[PDB]
């Protein structure tokens, strides 16, 4: 079908056809234009007239241009050769390293996972990382809330949780970027570049770039996520894999959602959010789960509006995740790395009747430790370390043990960290933090656990600190 | 109030 | 055939405006050629303005939609027990079809005056914190209520769970027809859901109705109603039957979606100004008919999620409206560890008192009376000096109390057995202890009982109440297994 | 005459007449249903079409549908024989009784008695509640109302005053049920029964029901207070005996009215509710009253939405009242009972040369002294006591124990106080709280007051304390 | 009538929230658009008009007045509230009223700070 | 012209709030829709489509750059409102100011605390 332009109002464009109406959805191609103008298909006025969100900008557009129906919604390159590459919204290269070269497209718009798809349980997905797998364990096609920004190492987690992903998992993934500053997107992708996660030259890339940036048009980026999903949906319906998908952030999503809405003139809700808030959502969220074929795991960066964690934006959030990694400023300058907060992150999982009673005791043992020290932290500044206990001596000791036990190195920062990284198992993982639980290494010294792997790295280090 | 989102993730320890 | 049939004029927002169709009636079912259902809403002029029950992104410009002469209904009867259907009843279990042999419209309205009767039959939840504080009677509606995961369908399930011990009875007056309904949440929790409710063997008696996060709002706004019909059959066949809303909320936001686009003029948080009949509609439908109506009965316990505590929001006020209590689980004592998480002040049950069993009344009802006194004196000050020998011994039990109130999930226990283990709190046999030590005593003078004295239990259950010899027996049984009990 | 059915959109249904079109307010039965259909004329949108607004479910109506004017409003059975039964909002009786048999029927709408009409008797109406006998004494023929947020003890106040006050009146009274919950309908009825203020054997019936609750479309919401309302004031005109009305909830009926406004097509005022909202009230509470001819004690419980006593519906609506008992969460949770809050409950009664100057002059010590307390709250609340003077702390001891001595326990709230209920003559209140007052008690501790009929009691609690 | 006959009159209008409100039924049953808090953009003209006819006229006129005293029903005390403001803004002064006043024995409940009178003492007897 | 010539520019917007005004009042009178404080659906997007070109070019490209300096004007301190939200959302830091900081002798006004930069020592010379 060829279809004429019959108005252009903003981002908004009307689209009449003769013969045969575009369902909504579709993705319609503008005729006679310099780039690529893809307009998506929202609503049927009646008359044979569509009613369209453009994905890029609507300038020098004339009533009577030529419309294409390209008879299905946005479709995307997916596969293999997606790794390492940057991607537009409608699957479309932006790093200037030629033609994305797939066998398959993968249609944007897609629906969940039936729940005869649905797994029926819950299984702790190990990234290597201490606090995460021992405090707050991610869950297998769960979401992670992602809190802190920069200054703390969210990039370098973000791409040591890639690393980790190919290594113990085989799993590729996916990195969407809604409402990306040009200027931190093109520095995300050298970053990832120097740290191995991106090959230019070879075919070892583990991670496929997807790029909503902030000047383009809220219907652009409020499908950028949708584009991503696609793409992992693959690595795990077409090779069952464990992908990881990143979706920054999840804020900028709901955003755009509601400009989209308001523009569609639809009437706003509480705070402005569109009606449509809590479907918006679902429709997506609930695409990333566990199904039989493999499963998606997302890590999405939020961003609370007033720091109103009942504001609906956060709070409809919520409603997806299966546990939350706080990236802490405070931890950072304990120089202690990754940056996680021990005592605020959190997740659902950590349930004896889902990891375990050995692994639930532990952490729930890590943690009051941890609290108890916590308190004494007031005591000792004022009226001085010593009206402490043989016991409250040994909380201290302890947790000042575990708080470094908790931190750890990166391969991704081994490039110049000049440390090689470590990748801990769960079962070292349980066992270490077990032991000084237990007291085993009461006699070893706090440094000995500085940035360090399993515990048999805080015994060797303790040797060569005499 | 007025500028606390400037702050931020502060009560992120609760959700 | 414009009569019986009508081409789409226009598909947005949901809301598919037909030509044609001059013979539907309002609230009447009609089917899209991709074989999509909807209902009649607007009867106007010239055009029929209906309501989408699934995607929109199928209808187009020019469909036909054909009438199917129903108001809005759907499959009802045993045959549902052990099924996962949709809103529509449509089974997804992929278990194939369900045999039902009636139907039953969604909207019907509830039962007057004349037909019902005080409730007066328990409907036990296994929950020692509920089935002794706060009673709910068979045909009552008893309101949920807490912030996100606090323990809200935890209570839910307990209950469902709970119920085998009578399904897999004798009695049919003693049996209780579960029916557990989905709004907004995920699939990945509905199917774990029954995967736990099936290894319980509890789903041989339950029903599920949903209608998730991704269903199309008019799905999750219809499913309640749905539910609730299925429901009604028991009720209406001298049968028993227990619903689970869960969650109104989420309705609530899913009926505003739909309200707000057809433009109906947003109110108090947006929603729209019927919101209150949304849930009152609903929630009147669960009763307890009288002996000459079938003496069957439909309990509800919906969920409703606050936001911070705020128990004076539009929705959660609405709802407390409504139902005849509320059992508000508290973010506070959730992490300090009190599971289940019940506000013992806050909480209520309306009718249920003379629901609640003659052994519970005994012990329970000593229970809130020493509780009333440790409420006073058990601060937020954590540090506090304090004197007064009463007062310090109220606030001793308190702890002791407290601890009995503390339970695990997927353990419902025999009514029998609740009274047990509260007697001997209640009665002081654990004032002489460390309540460190409460969870552990109840275990294991719990597991005592079961085991070597199912006679006394028997008795208790079985009488109904606490007979004297009942009493003098207990009070040994738990002297000489406190004399017995390692520190 | 024989409209059809032109338009149905939830219960306002549009009818197109060719011969005669009714008048404004006139009821039209619709043709071909299983049951009676009433449909009232709310407007004429010219072209010969009436928009109406139907007494019961529309499901099932059909364009084209014939209505038939029955040539006058709804009219419902008033007389006696109406005494004892329960009836509906079209009048039809819904106790499976058989028809009601009156020689008179009488239309809902009627006009308000003129201002010659009106009287200016002023009767103190004594409850044996505490707080209302002290601090906001109702009257007799007067209009009461009790507001209270939801699950605060409206319907627990209207049942305990129909207890104290219904029982013992020798005239009638008339229950109306208004959007609330119908297993209250039915738990009044056979309590109403049991009393024998209902006997289904004799004409000996004191009170007549009418209800349309929580279940019934808007529209017979909208009318029930009418019907309810119509049924009184033939007891008062008709008959010369004063009358006792109880309504719960009248804030039904404006909600109501909010339901079925927008689609009457009406720009909403504020908060969404109709533009009519304030004259809708007015004509109808406008007919709530005592007259030269008859006497109506009316008693309206009032529910306010999210506990918001500025919401339009609650607001509008103490301008007509002589007495209001606002009803306080806060209090509720403190434990006191009723939840009455005392410095914002108000009756016109209370003037000196009407309840004298003794019941004046204790009230007023009362509230001095309870809003003093109110005022030394914010300091109570950082820093407690300690730094009170020792006058101040004198005013919260007294306070407390007033505060306390407020409460009460109601027969009808027994299996939930846990007390036996009591009825303290105004005398024993007045007293009771002198005393308080005037320092007779200091030595008593506070809960020795709280849940007690007379002072008398207050000062045994205190020895049963020890 | 008395004021433009050298007459002397004095007006209460009690209370001008329940005519804006009725105001604003009547406007928006014409449709016309509704405005800040529902009421028709108007609402201060609505009163301003109004209170403006209250006045003293000069010798030339017969030296009659008029002299008006308006109600005006706050929520929660709040005077600061719009339609209080506007109220405010037209009249030569206010006479505000708190309960907190009123049940702390002070009553009249005046508030002396937030009350004032445009007249001054030019109103007043020189005794007083 | 100079970012692109390898030439380095500074660019001040005084006031973006103003702008944003502008186009409202452009947006609601060709009748598009409004939105929260009654701004267009696309308000974020013009600012974003504004404060992106500015950029930092590789010496590929002549390494010459524009640096953006656009202005906000808050209200009661409320950066959370509409438009501050945006252009806060869309930049790589803010410097803070205040009033209570001003009067308390703190001059330029900076609220050292809540200002930032993304950017950071990146910019910093060695010595600094
Ligand atoms: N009685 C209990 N004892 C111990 N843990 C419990 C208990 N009940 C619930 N839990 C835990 O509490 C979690 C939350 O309970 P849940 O019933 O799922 O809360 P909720 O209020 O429904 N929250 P959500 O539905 O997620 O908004 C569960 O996943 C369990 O891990
Ligand atoms: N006077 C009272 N004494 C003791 N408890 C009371 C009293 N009044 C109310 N309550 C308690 O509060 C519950 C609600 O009382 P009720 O009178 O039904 O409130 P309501 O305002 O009528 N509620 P709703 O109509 O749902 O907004 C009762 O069931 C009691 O548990
Ligand atoms: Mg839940
Ligand atoms: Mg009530």
């Amino acid at each position: 079908t060829t279809g004429r332009i019959v108005a252009v109002i903003g981002a908004v464009v009307d689209v009449q056809f003769d013969e045969g109406l575009p369902p909504i959805l579709n993705a319609l191609e503008v005729q006679g234009r310099e780039t690529r103008l893809v307009l998506e298909v929202a609503q049927h006025l009646g008359e044979s007239t569509v009613r369209t969100i453009a994905m890029d900008g609507t300038e020098g557009l004339v009533r009577g241009q030529k419309v294409l129906d390209s008879g299905a919604p946005i479709r995307i390159p997916v596969g293999p050769e997606t790794l390492g590459r940057i991607m537009n919204v409608i699957g479309e290269p932006i790093d200037e390293r030629g033609p994305i070269k797939t066998k398959q497209f993968a249609a944007i718009h897609a629906e969940a996972p039936e729940f005869v798809e649905m797994s029926v349980e819950q299984e702790i997905l190990v990234t290597g990382i201490k606090v995460v797998d021992l405090l707050a364990p991610y869950a297998k096609g769960g979401k992670i809330g992602l809190f802190g920004g920069a200054g703390v190492g969210k990039t370098v987690l973000i791409m040591e949780l890639i690393n980790n992903v190919a290594k113990a998992h085989g799993g590729y993934s996916v990195f969407a970027g809604v409402g990306e500053r040009t200027r931190e997107g093109n520095d995300l992708y050298h970053e990832m570049i120097e740290s191995g996660v991106i090959n230019l030259k070879d075919a070892t890339s583990k991670v496929a770039l997807v790029y909503g940036q902030m000047n383009e048009p809220p219907g652009a980026r409020a499908r950028v996520a949708l584009t991503g999903l696609t793409v992992a949906e693959y690595f795990r319906d077409q090779e069952g894999q464990d992908v990881l998908l990143f979706i920054d952030n999840i804020f900028r999503f709901t955003q755009a959602g509601s400009e989209v809405s308001a523009l569609l003139g639809r009437i706003p809700s509480a705070v402005g959010y569109q009606p449509t808030l809590a479907t918006d959502m679902g429709t997506m969220q609930e695409r990333i789960t566990t199904t039989k074929k493999g499963s998606i795991t997302s890590v999405q960066a939020i961003y609370v509006p007033a720091d109103d964690l009942t504001d609906p934006a956060p709070a409809t959030t919520f409603a997806h995740l299966d546990a939350t990694t706080v990236l802490s400023r405070a931890i950072a300058e304990l120089g202690i790395y990754p940056a996680v907060d021990p005592l605020d992150s959190t997740s659902r999982i950590m349930d004896p009747n889902i990891v375990g009673s050995e692994h639930y005791d532990v952490a729930r043992g890590v943690q009051k430790i941890l609290q108890d020290y916590k308190s004494l932290q007031d005591i000792i500044a004022i009226l001085g370390m010593d009206e402490l206990s043989e016991e409250d001596k040994l909380t201290v000791s302890r947790a000042r043990k575990i708080q470094r036990f908790l931190s750890q190195p990166f391969q991704v920062a081994e490039v110049f960290t000049g440390h090689l990284g470590k990748l801990v198992p769960l079962k070292e993982t349980i066992k270490g933090f077990q032991q000084i639980l237990a007291g085993e290494y009461d006699h070893l010294p706090e440094q000995a656990f500085y940035m360090v792997g399993p515990i048999e790295e805080a015994v060797a280090k303790a040797d060569k600190l005499a | 109030x007025a500028x606390a989102a400037l702050x931020g993730a502060a009560x992120a320890g609760l959700a | 055939d414009l009569e019986e049939t009508g081409r789409v004029l226009s598909i947005g927002d949901g809301i598919a405006r037909v030509h044609g169709l001059r013979n539907v009636q309002a609230e009447e079912m009609v089917e899209f050629s991709s074989g999509l259902k909807g209902m009649s809403l607007n009867l106007e002029p010239d055009n029929v303005g209906v309501v989408v029950f699934g995607n929109d992104k199928l209808i187009k410009e020019g469909d036909i939609v054909k009438r199917t002469g129903a108001i809005v209904d759907v499959p009802v009867g045993e045959e549902l027990l052990g099924r996962v259907v949709d809103a529509l009843g449509n089974a997804i279990d992929g278990k194939g079809p369900i045999g039902s042999k009636a139907r039953r419209r969604v909207g019907l309205k509830a039962p007057g005056i004349i037909p019902r009767i005080s409730v007066r039959e328990p409907m036990q939840t296994g929950i020692k914190a509920v089935d002794s504080l706060v009673p709910i009677g068979r045909g009552q509606r008893e309101l949920i209520i807490g912030d996100r995961q606090t323990g809200k369908t935890s209570i839910a399930i307990d209950t469902i769970i709970n119920q085998k011990r009578f399904n897999d009875g004798t009695d049919e007056k003693k049996k209780l027809y579960c029916i557990y309904v989905a709004i907004g949440q995920k699939r990945s929790t509905v199917a774990q859901l029954v995967k736990r409710l099936t290894d319980a063997d509890a789903m041989k008696y339950t029903i599920v109705v949903s209608a998730t996060a991704s269903d199309a709002a008019p799905l999750q706004y219809l499913a309640p109603y749905s539910g609730c019909s299925m429901g009604e059959y028991f009720r209406d066949n001298g049968k028993h039957a227990l619903i689970i809303y869960d969650d109104l909320s989420k309705q609530a936001v899913a009926y505003r979606q739909m309200s707000l686009l057809l433009r109906r003029p947003p109110g108090r948080e947006a929603y729209p100004g019927d919101v209150f009949y949304l849930h009152s509609r609903l929630l009147e439908r669960a009763a307890k008919m009288n002996d000459a109506f079938g003496g069957g009965s439909l309990t509800a316990l919906p969920v409703i999620e606050t936001q911070a505590g705020d128990v004076s929001a539009y929705i959660p006020t609405n709802v407390i409206s409504i139902t005849d209590g509320q059992i508000f689980l508290e973010t506070e004592l959730f992490y300090k560890g009190i599971r289940p998480a019940i506000n013992v002040g806050l909480s209520v049950s309306r009718v249920g008192s003379a629901a609640q069993t003659r052994a519970m009344k005994q012990v329970a009802g000593t229970m809130k009376l020493e509780l009333a006194q440790y409420r006073e004196v058990a601060a937020f000050a954590q540090f506090g000096s304090d004197l007064d020998a009463a007062t310090q011994q109220l606030l001793s039990r308190g702890v002791r109390l407290t601890e009995l109130l503390k339970q695990g999930q997927y353990s419902p226990m025999a009514i029998e057995e609740q009274v047990a283990v509260i007697y001997a709190g209640v009665r002081g046999y654990l004032d002489k202890l460390e309540p460190s030590k409460i969870t552990k005593f109840e275990n294991a003078f719990l597991s005592h009982v079961i085991s070597q004295h199912q006679a006394l239990l028997g008795k208790i259950r079985t009488d109904g109440k606490i007979s004297e010899e009942s009493d003098a027996k207990l009070k040994e049984i738990v002297t000489n297994f406190l004399a017995g009990f390692e520190a």
